[PDB]
């Protein structure tokens, strides 16, 4: 149905989703259980972690698109990603060395992440009719290697430890760069215009030491998450300036500003909803007893499902404010949950949990899977990095956000941690549905300024 | 997934044993290990339990008396039994779930040990 290359970058982004997957669900806990860290700081880490992961994405595009081209910085950002896989796993032989590992992995993303979206984009000719159900199947691609790693990675770290895990999560980025190499061939007409003039050596020990610089510069970081809430609040001031001097801006910016509370929710999954699941759901669902970490698999599942379905049915305003209504729903529901449909001893059934995050996941293929592609619609390259940076603070929020769950490690009662987490859920759900009613109100106006 | 129950037996009024947990597969590090108990007639009832980060849990009647306790070295779980009393004779459970509760039911725990029994006789010496 598709052109030949349109395979590889499926697979190659399915095993590198596969690998960043199995670390992100089974992060927080192995924070807990094995660093030891409060539920505070494993929340606020990994909102750290998760910031970093995302906010510098927009580098490794400028370095694909201008440096050393697109299929070159595929190769580099698998190789540095396995690299900082394999360095998590060695941390548990040298626990000091765990925040470079993480900053290894962040680096590895930014370099990567928008490199086989880009690559996918040349393809297929510029109005070939498949590109809709082309980008449909590649964010299933990326659902289906988050699926496998967030249902199996906590099961297999239970099994056999983290240092297994994160061996397997460096394996998989290993076979994404095998798969690549073995159609290399499929891509040789594909690239961007780097790729097809000798590498420069020159820009290469450029990218090479910013990247070094780089994972110092996010293991500090995340190592000291005051100073990276300082750092991101005093970027995004001088973005949101550089920004405004430079309609359809307008729009551009509260659109992102509504991604960014979708965001905050987003980071809910591996933190306090990860942590709700564990104390207060039922470990069991359809008479199988399931690690309650796995319960995150259930974003990729619903992405999975829907995204056909959903493909097969207003405009930007009013999509993204459904997807606001979607995700208050989300949080109504594990409150509502928690208030009313407990058992005696504290614990809900796991089918709440799989609404919570049939909402969630709603309201992600509205929002975000929708988002940049049509905030480039209003605008370019300096809105994208904008997009990355606001979406990086808004998961330093979100980790903020989540300590407000956390639960000392003596309490060992459910009814004891159950108000906790309605309150907090319930509140999450009450002030995004008041962010989806000024959406709504706007949506007119907004409207209006796309004419 | 699957624990084995060891240390059971017969004591005297005033005495004491241990029993102890051991989980074959998954590392028990990762779990809240309860002790539920099941006298004659009557149903499983929640004693003692630790979580997977050294919180503790009593039922009032044996609070004083034992203590759960985790060798995580060896993956083993301890429940320590002093000043036994006919009414703690029962079959004794080690039962886990996975993280930081330990709720009061058995419904909350999905692995189970197959059961031992302990017996306090009111057994004393001839005066
Ligand atoms: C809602 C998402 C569901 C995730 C799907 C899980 C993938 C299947 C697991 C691999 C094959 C099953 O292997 C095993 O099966 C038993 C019962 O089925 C499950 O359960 C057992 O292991 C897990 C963790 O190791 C424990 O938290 C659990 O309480 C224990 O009873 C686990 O899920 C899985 O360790
Ligand atoms: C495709 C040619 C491979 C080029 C690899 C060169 C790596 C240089 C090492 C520099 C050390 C800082
Ligand atoms: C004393 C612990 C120091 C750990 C440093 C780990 C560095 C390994 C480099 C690959
Ligand atoms: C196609 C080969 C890319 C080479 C990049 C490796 C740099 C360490
Ligand atoms: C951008 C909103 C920040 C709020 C921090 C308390």
């Amino acid at each position: 149905q598709q052109p030949r290359p349109f395979f590889m970058i499926f697979f190659v982004e399915l095993w590198e989703r596969f690998g960043y997957y199995g670390v992100q669900g089974v992060l927080a806990v192995f924070f807990v259980k094995q660093l030891g860290f409060s539920q505070e700081q494993a929340f606020v880490t990994f909102g750290a972690f998760a910031a970093l992961v995302y906010g510098l994405i927009s580098i490794g595009g400028y370095v694909g698109d201008h440096l050393l081209g697109t299929k070159r910085t595929i190769v580099l950002g698998a190789l540095v990603l396995a690299i900082g896989y394999f360095m998590t796993g060695m941390s548990l032989l040298k626990p000091d060395l765990i925040f470079i590992a993480l900053g290894t992995i962040a680096v590895g993303n930014g370099l990567f992440k928008a490199n086989p979206a880009s690559l996918l984009s040349k393809c297929y000719p510029p109005k070939d009719p498949r590109l809709d159900g082309a980008f449909t199947l590649f964010y299933m691609s990326i659902n289906i290697g988050s699926l496998i790693a967030l249902s199996l990675a906590p099961v297999i770290a239970d099994r056999f430890g983290y240092s297994v895990t994160y061996n397997l999560c460096g394996a998989g980025l290993i076979i994404a760069l095998l798969v690549y190499i073995a159609c290399r061939g499929m891509v040789k007409d594909i690239g961007s215009e780097p790729d097809f003039r000798p590498m420069s050596f020159s820009k290469l020990l450029y990218v090479l030491l910013g990247s070094v610089v780089m994972i110092f510069v996010c293991a500090w970081l995340m190592h000291n998450v005051e100073v990276a809430n300082l750092v991101l609040i005093v970027l995004s001031i001088v973005v949101t300036i550089i920004f405004f001097r430079q309609n359809k801006m307008f729009v551009a910016f509260v659109l992102m500003l509504e991604a960014v509370v979708f965001y905050i929710l987003y980071a809910q999954m591996p933190t306090s909803l990860n942590f709700f699941a564990i104390n207060n759901v039922h470990h069991e669902i359809l008479g199988f007893s399931i690690n309650p970490v796995s319960f995150q698999a259930l974003n990729p599942f619903w992405v999975v499902l829907a995204s056909p379905i959903l493909a097969g049915i207003l405009s930007m305003p009013m999509k993204f404010t459904l997807g606001m209504f979607m995700c208050s729903l989300g949080f109504l529901t594990a409150a509502a949950a928690g208030m009313w449909f407990a058992d005696a001893q504290g614990l809900t059934s796991p089918w709440f949990i799989v609404l919570v995050y049939l909402f969630q996941s709603l309201g992600e293929l509205f929002i975000s899977a929708l988002g940049l592609a049509m905030i480039a619609a209003l605008v370019m390259g300096f809105i994208l990095g904008m997009w990355f940076l606001t979406q990086a603070a808004a998961f330093l929020l979100g980790g903020y956000v989540a300590t407000f769950t956390a639960v000392p490690d003596n309490i060992t009662d459910p009814l004891e941690t159950l108000p906790v987490y309605t309150n907090v859920f319930g509140k999450i759900g009450l002030v995004t549905l008041g962010v989806a009613v000024v959406m709504l109100l706007m949506v007119p106006w907004l409207k209006r300024m796309i004419a | 997934v699957q624990l084995v129950e060891s240390g059971g037996g017969l004591v005297q009024a005033g005495g004491s044993l241990r029993l102890s947990c051991a989980a074959s597969g998954p590392t028990l590090s990762n779990y809240a290990v309860g002790w539920f108990r099941q006298a004659p007639g009557k149903e499983r009832e929640f004693v003692a339990g630790i979580n997977w980060s050294s919180g503790l849990r009593y039922k009032d009647v044996v609070k004083g008396r034992f203590t759960v306790s985790r060798d995580n070295v060896k993956d083993t779980v301890y429940l320590q039994m002093n000043s036994l009393k006919p009414e703690d004779t029962a079959v004794y459970y080690c039962a886990a779930r996975f993280g930081g509760m330990l709720p009061l039911q058995p419904s909350g725990y999905a692995n189970w040990g197959q059961g031992t029994q302990v017996t306090v006789s009111s057994h004393h010496h001839h005066h």
